[PDB]
């Protein structure tokens, strides 16, 4: 009853010669539903894992071993900008109109797309920030020093501060580099949770505002990329052993809830949802569709493979991009309403200026009148017509 | 055989005298809205014959000299264009010329207003098809714009406006749509529209005329939407220049308003308060095109400042054709300057530093006029939040400080309290969850005031009031989007009692989902029994029963 | 020292000329609403002196001959009585006589309307204190009632109404409150009020005057509330006689309307359809007191029947002084009779049995006029449900049958469909959960129509429409209050698709909480992913996250 | 923060002479909170258990070994009517404006207070209907034949139905007379449950619309009277052993929910919440306050005992009525808004008449106008005042 689309990104040299694929393309746009096709491509891009962000108007891409961000316009269909940042980028995401960027130096910056501010935190992490997740209220950064720092967006973003920023909390139960970070859509203090994975083959569900660790899970291989289902009921985890694992948090024995065990106890997940033949390789990117029935994985040998979660059948290969696939981002089929539109980005400048916001204002029917009720009604409303006849005579 | 509705329309149009047709207009409109299908058919069957006779009779009613007939034809054309579609749109051209002729002819003003609405609907519907834009909209549109501007132009040197201000509101409302749709055709008329809409942007008491609120709103909307007609893609530059000129006008009026009070405020952007003559009443304005009409008197200056703040609100209300630069820093500095000046509490008049040369009556008028300026500032903050959404997070601390200072200064005014509640809900929805302890502490009197207003309306500590409704809407937000750990136990108990006695399902549900843990580290009892007793079969408790 | 607001009021009242005072009335009202405390003080301090001079200025403005001054004094008296309380109510007596004198004097009609509103507020506020009722309300009230009835009395033999119908609406609105509060004082005027409000109960096209809807509603409200003034506790008997007379009037008009169609209906109560002359157009009514004004023509008869049905609706809208007997059986039989006559579908004209002596044009007019009568019947059912609540459960089967028959007959009208959706929501809220299979089967086309309207508005199968809003409100009720086991799987799939594509949180939540189990005994998948994706942070999903 | 009131009913002869209590009083009205007091009394009444119903306007009382219902007016403070019913009454309750009455013959009738209809069902129960509970959609009747019949209100109440009525379902897992019946406030098909108790010391929680039995509980003594907590989270059960028992449905191990066992398994409730000395006797009637923090029990020896559920302290005695206490009904402290008020009842007449409804119509603000907005506003609204000034000039 819908059409569904997703955006792919590749990295590295082309793997096989004479496959007739374009060598210059680095970002693809596909239509997953109803039938597989390619809408458009973007040229000259090499994006590592977790360095791609997709909005309705722009695609932001972090470049491998390079501090620049390539910004492409989805509206015009070309490359918009070559943004230069102070330090090399390990990961970047997009929350609202803010690009949140972690670096090799361990710093965190927030670049506001519309205002051009570059809010740079002191290097709280000792080594490189590997994964970043965000909410409307908090920003969570996991680094190579096994510390997941939880920061407040309000303290980082606000204007008149000249003092250094500090994280609200540090979640340090992990003992190795944080590979992935996923966050529940709830922002309430009691009901929220964030799910993190590390190189020590451990995956912890936290309550990040309280700082507590709700649940601990152990996998046979260390988790590469993670995604929760749209209902926030299950976790899909890719691993180094070329397998995909599913964890039901509200299944037979709930991981979280009234029927759960003690939070100090450890749950080990050993049954693979699926496995991948090693000529395809372990999945490097993992994404879940809008309905959640069907899933997409990207592999370093070029194959994009579709998994049926409900049907539990064998995965089928969509296409071979002849390059290591690093990012798959689903785009929502329904379009949301936002009062502004970001047609163009504003590059970060350290020059002192008044605070300015740059966007296109969208028609949102904020101004309402009785004349609009006259206009939009089929015919004329009865009371307004009666007043018109009284005014006529 | 024809449908019954169309034959009834034909018989009633044939039999009725023309002067009684406006009284039969509701039933005729209902019947012609019923038979949309015969008119939708592309043009012998009896249905097609009756449709042809019906359209011929509409044309004869419109072209003939009868104000009742013209009114009836206006209503029938509106309904026929509503139900027919492309087949009526391809023949609406003599109807378009007829409606413009109705506007040109001296007719009752309600018929002119209905013709304006019908022509606006015609242009909006013609926007879909490019060939009909080339054939119909483009030639006929300058005549329609000239006919409207002929009506709303003020011959103020010779006489006051013969046209009522509600009709000026109607014309401004129509031109607001047409400048967005047809920018290039409406481009030559922008200089006339600005001169026509100059008096209604910020009216004062010195103007000696009462301006309806809808006229001011649509005048501001049309002058903001006139940037669409800027040549060579100059819309954004005109928008930025206009909003910055409005900010400077606010500052220059604020100087003459706050002449009586020594101001400790210093600008972040770089504005400097000019010296103001202490002798005589405050005055300002001018007859120039860039300047708003002149004012004299402190109350008139306060009205001008309030109107300029409402104009700045209308900037965020209206859309833009191209991306524009919004000076949030200048607006933030301006609102900081206006909110820093607060009236003294009773018995604390001598605490506020004032210029000794100012009379005591002017000081009294200033203390009276301050809450309205503060209310306009809070409404401006509400509009800024509504347009920006998550981009207004960096301004949250300053807007909180301004709101707390205003609501503390003007605690006895219910309208200021209501606007503060409406602003506080949006503030807490954006950035209330991560507030520090001191912000919660200064927000505490606002929570006390809102709970007191709700309990007064419920009578447990009466009829519903707008301030009561605003506080009742704010009440679930104190649980959902405020740190419960920073709240004292007395405030949490007051919130729970207010939620129970108000019988508000949302606040009781939010208190159930956000338990309070004290310093003793154990949770307070929940208020779920009250919620299930008052709303047993409601949907939220049904979700709780999952 | 006095508060600044009071001395600002005194200075602005002293300095301003009287003719410009109505333009300064908003700021004067704002300032006097600010200083309620000085006026609340029981009556030397400067505050009390300024209060005394302020009240003296109000009295001098009211008693003096200046229409602008009288208007300003009306506004000031309204605000002062709003903020002062018992101390102002003690001295409000010369103000009451002054407002009645303003009504007697030839003044602008807006000043008269504001005086009417102010006097109504004075009487409602004086109702609290019995001594002030004896001193003020009882002597002054017959003069006020005489002054109002002098204005709204029609001298229709000599001349038509010099008073506009909106002012008649205002006077009827005030008298509606005063007959409830003061029954015995307003008792002598009931015979005059009935004669004044006779034309506005069910206007027709033959009346040749356009009556506003608010005038009809307040006329019906006042004639129903006039039963309060019945002597010797005769309120209930008058109410029962009036509602039964209205039902009989509906039946007698329905005879002349359905003259063209042979009726198979036979009465449960015992009404018998009288023979109707086939020669000439239908006609009825009369000049008698009990009879409504005469009508002629089938459309006028349909308008009279619709107005009588709206009068029967207003019976359930208004309150009663004493317990009354509501003839639910007679109303049910009447609505059954009106809903049994349905217009034919296209190509099925010959199927309906008609009197051969009737012309074809009258048949076409009847087929056109039937859906409005059906819509009035459905609105009557909605009002009956709203007043009775759980006592309307025994009528549910008959109201369902009438609603299904009407919505099937008039499926192509959006207004009939909208009223059917609004009625169906209340029906399912009362007795939808225990419906048998056949009732669900005949309800199926209504569900299909509502889903089609919602999907058309969303564009997935466009702008919001009232029929679309009614169907969107009905959409969660199809899950919550309808038996899922009786629904076919196609209907459930259509409901789920409609809920997803409409982005309706309530319908998606209700579909999540009410799973559908088919013949194979296995549940279909929930639509929770769509709900969490579209509304992640909403309160209902937060309750799901408990 | 509130005042709370309850209504008591006694039966039988006065137990002790010279206690100075009135012998003619049968119904009392008390104030439980803030302090214990007696508002008013009603005379000449002897009410068995489950035969008392309290509304805002009337108190309906079934008489012992007597087919009449005594109707008392709470407004006027006296006895309104001596209603005569065809058969002797074992139990009666009130749903909306309908008195639902079970008899010794096994019949069920519904007497509409306002319209005077007496809808009499055929005797589906073989023996006396002992308990009746109601839902806005359903009516549940438990009898001495161990069958709980579930009936639809819509099929019973409808006018033109002249055929005999039949129950929708029969719940017959019990093997003895149904002593008590409680209904959850949920009216939905999936989430509702009804709790029943029988003389075979069994208490079954059913889903009555589906007909399934969700949970089975066994008590050491057979349950006399039962009340659910306001949150529908716990059950309070009195028994023949002069003790009160509490069962938590969502406690440590939930009786109902995801963490529950199989519905065929049996849970035994053996820990008494409290015990009562046999000079006071086992509690015959049981009620729960509005907040649910405190509870009330009536005893055959006259004592009214108040229990602290949260504090778990020893019970205290409010008063000794010197007669067997048979009913305690709490009245809600907050007043609900109802469009009609039943000032007077209509006695059931079998005579044929048109369907008439008798009530006083209450002011509900169903008619709204702009003039009401002018009147109720403090001062005048700005736009209406502006239009007034424009109309003035």
């Amino acid at each position: 009853m819908l059409t569904e689309e997703f955006v792919s990104a590749i990295c590295g040299p082309p793997l096989s010669s004479n496959t007739a694929i374009a060598k210059d393309v680095g970002i693809y746009c596909h239509t997953l539903s109803p039938s597989y096709s390619v809408k458009s491509t973007f040229k000259k891009s090499s994006v590592p894992v977790n360095c791609l962000a997709v909005s309705d108007t722009h695609i932001f891409a972090g470049q491998h071993e390079k501090a620049y961000v390539h910004v492409y316009s989805r509206l015009r269909g070309n490359q918009e900008a070559f943004v230069a940042l102070p330090e090399r980028i390990r990961c970047l995401i997009l929350i609202g109109d803010i690009l949140v960027v972690g670096t090799t130096e361990g710093r965190l910056m927030l670049w506001e797309i519309c205002t051009g501010r570059l809010v740079s935190t002191p290097a709280r992490h000792v080594q490189a920030v590997s994964c970043v997740a965000a909410t409307p209220s908090h920003v969570l950064t996991g680094s190579d020093d096994s510390d997941i720092h939880v920061w407040s967006l309000s303290q980082l973003l606000e204007l008149d501060s000249a003092a250094e920023h500090e994280p609200l909390r540090t979640l340090a139960n992990h003992r190795a580099a944080i590979t992935a970070l996923a966050v529940s859509p709830s922002d309430s203090a009691d009901t929220n949770f964030c799910v993190s994975a590390s190189k020590d083959k451990s995956c912890i569900i936290w309550n990040y505002q309280t700082g507590d660790a709700l649940r601990t899970l152990i996998f046979p291989g260390y988790p590469l990329c993670m995604s929760l289902d749209p209902s926030s009921r299950a976790i899909f985890v890719s691993c180094e052993d070329s397998s995909l694992y599913v964890a039901e948090m509200f299944g037979e024995k709930p991981l979280l809830g009234p029927g759960s065990e003690d939070p100090s106890t450890v749950v080990q997940i050993s049954t693979p949802f699926g496995a991948t033949q090693p000529d395809v390789g372990p999945a490097s990117c993992l994404s879940v569709s809008y309905d959640g029935t069907m899933l997409l994985t990207g592999h370093p040998r070029g194959q994009i493979m579709r998994w049926d979660i409900s049907e539990n059948k064998s995965p089928v290969e969509l296409a071979n991009l002849n390059a290591a696939v690093t990012n798959l981002i689903f785009v929502s089929p329904f379009l949301t309403s936002k009062p502004t539109k970001t047609v163009n980005i504003i590059k970060p400048s350290q020059a002192e200026r008044a605070y300015t916001f740059t966007a296109q204002f969208e028609p949102m029917s904020f101004t309402k009148s009785r004349l609009d009720s006259l206009l939009n009604a089929t015919g004329f409303p009865a009371d307004a017509l009666e007043s018109a006849i009284v005014a006529f005579y | 055989t024809a449908p019954p509705d169309l034959r009834v329309v034909c018989h009633r149009l044939a039999s009725t005298p023309v002067d009684s047709l406006p009284r039969l207009c509701p039933l005729l409109i209902n019947h012609v809205l019923r038979c949309g299908g015969p008119l939708s058919e592309p043009q012998t069957s009896e249905t097609a014959m009756l449709v042809h006779k019906f359209r011929t009779h509409i044309t004869s009613l419109l072209t003939g000299k009868s104000p009742a007939g013209r009114f009836t034809a206006v209503c029938l054309i509106k309904a026929v264009i509503d139900v027919g579609g492309w087949e009526s749109l391809r023949s609406a051209e003599p109807w378009i010329r007829g409606l413009i002729g109705v506007l040109q002819k001296p007719d009752p003003l309600s018929s002119k207003e209905l013709s304006i609405v019908t022509l606006t609907k015609l242009y909006i519907l013609l926007q879909d098809y490019q060939t009909l834009i080339r054939e119909m909209a483009t030639p006929t549109l300058p005549g329609y714009a000239t006919a409207c501007l002929q009506l709303i132009k003020p011959p103020a040197s010779g006489r006051p406006l013969k046209v009522p201000l509600n009709f000026v509101d109607t014309v401004a409302w129509s031109l607001s749509k047409l400048v967005v749709l047809y920018s290039t055709t409406m481009r030559p008329f922008s200089g006339q529209i600005k001169s026509a809409l100059r008096p209604y942007i910020a009216p004062t008491s010195s103007d000696n005329v009462v301006v309806p609120q809808s006229l001011k709103e649509n005048s501001r909307n049309l002058l903001i939407l006139l940037t669409y007609t800027a040549p060579k893609n100059g819309s954004s530059d005109e928008w930025v220049k206009a909003i910055r000129a409005t900010i400077l006008d606010c500052h220059t009026t604020a100087d003459q308003v706050f002449r009586a009070v020594r101001e400790s405020w210093e600008s972040t952007t770089g504005y400097h308060i000019q010296p103001v003559n202490a002798t005589g009443e405050p005055s300002g304005g001018g007859d120039s095109v860039d300047e708003l009409p002149p004012w004299s008197g402190l109350q008139a200056g306060a009205e001008r400042l309030t109107g300029l703040l409402e104009y700045l609100t209308a900037y965020f209300n209206n859309p833009t054709r191209a991306p524009v630069n919004v000076p949030l820093g200048e607006l933030l500095d301006l609102t900081t300057r206006l909110t820093l000046v607060i009236p003294p509490s009773l018995g604390a008049e001598d605490s506020i530093e004032t210029n000794p040369a100012i009379g005591r009556d002017e000081k009294a008028e200033l203390w009276s006029a301050l809450p309205d300026i503060h209310h306009a500032v809070l409404r401006l903050h509400c509009a800024i939040i509504r347009r920006l959404e998550a981009n207004a997070i960096p301004l949250a601390t300053d807007i909180i400080d301004q709101m707390v200072r205003v609501s503390t200064a003007s605690k006895q005014l219910p309208s200021v309290r209501e606007t503060a509640y409406i602003l506080a809900k949006e503030i807490l929805l954006l950035a209330g969850s991560t507030l520090p302890k001191l912000t919660v502490d200064i927000l505490i009197p606002l929570i006390q005031s809102s709970c007191h207003d709700i309990l007064t309306a419920a009578g447990h500590a009466s009829t519903a009031s707008p301030v009561s409704q605003a506080a009742s809407a704010l009440l679930p937000t104190f649980f959902t989007h405020l740190p419960q750990k920073h709240l004292p136990p007395d405030i949490r108990g007051l919130l729970d009692r207010t939620a129970i006695l108000s019988h508000n399902q949302s606040a009781m549900l939010a208190s159930c989902l956000h338990p309070y843990r004290d310093s003793r580290g154990r949770y307070y009892p929940s208020i779920l029994p009250f919620l299930v007793r008052r709303f047993p079969r409601d949907e939220s408790v049904e979700v709780l029963r999952s």
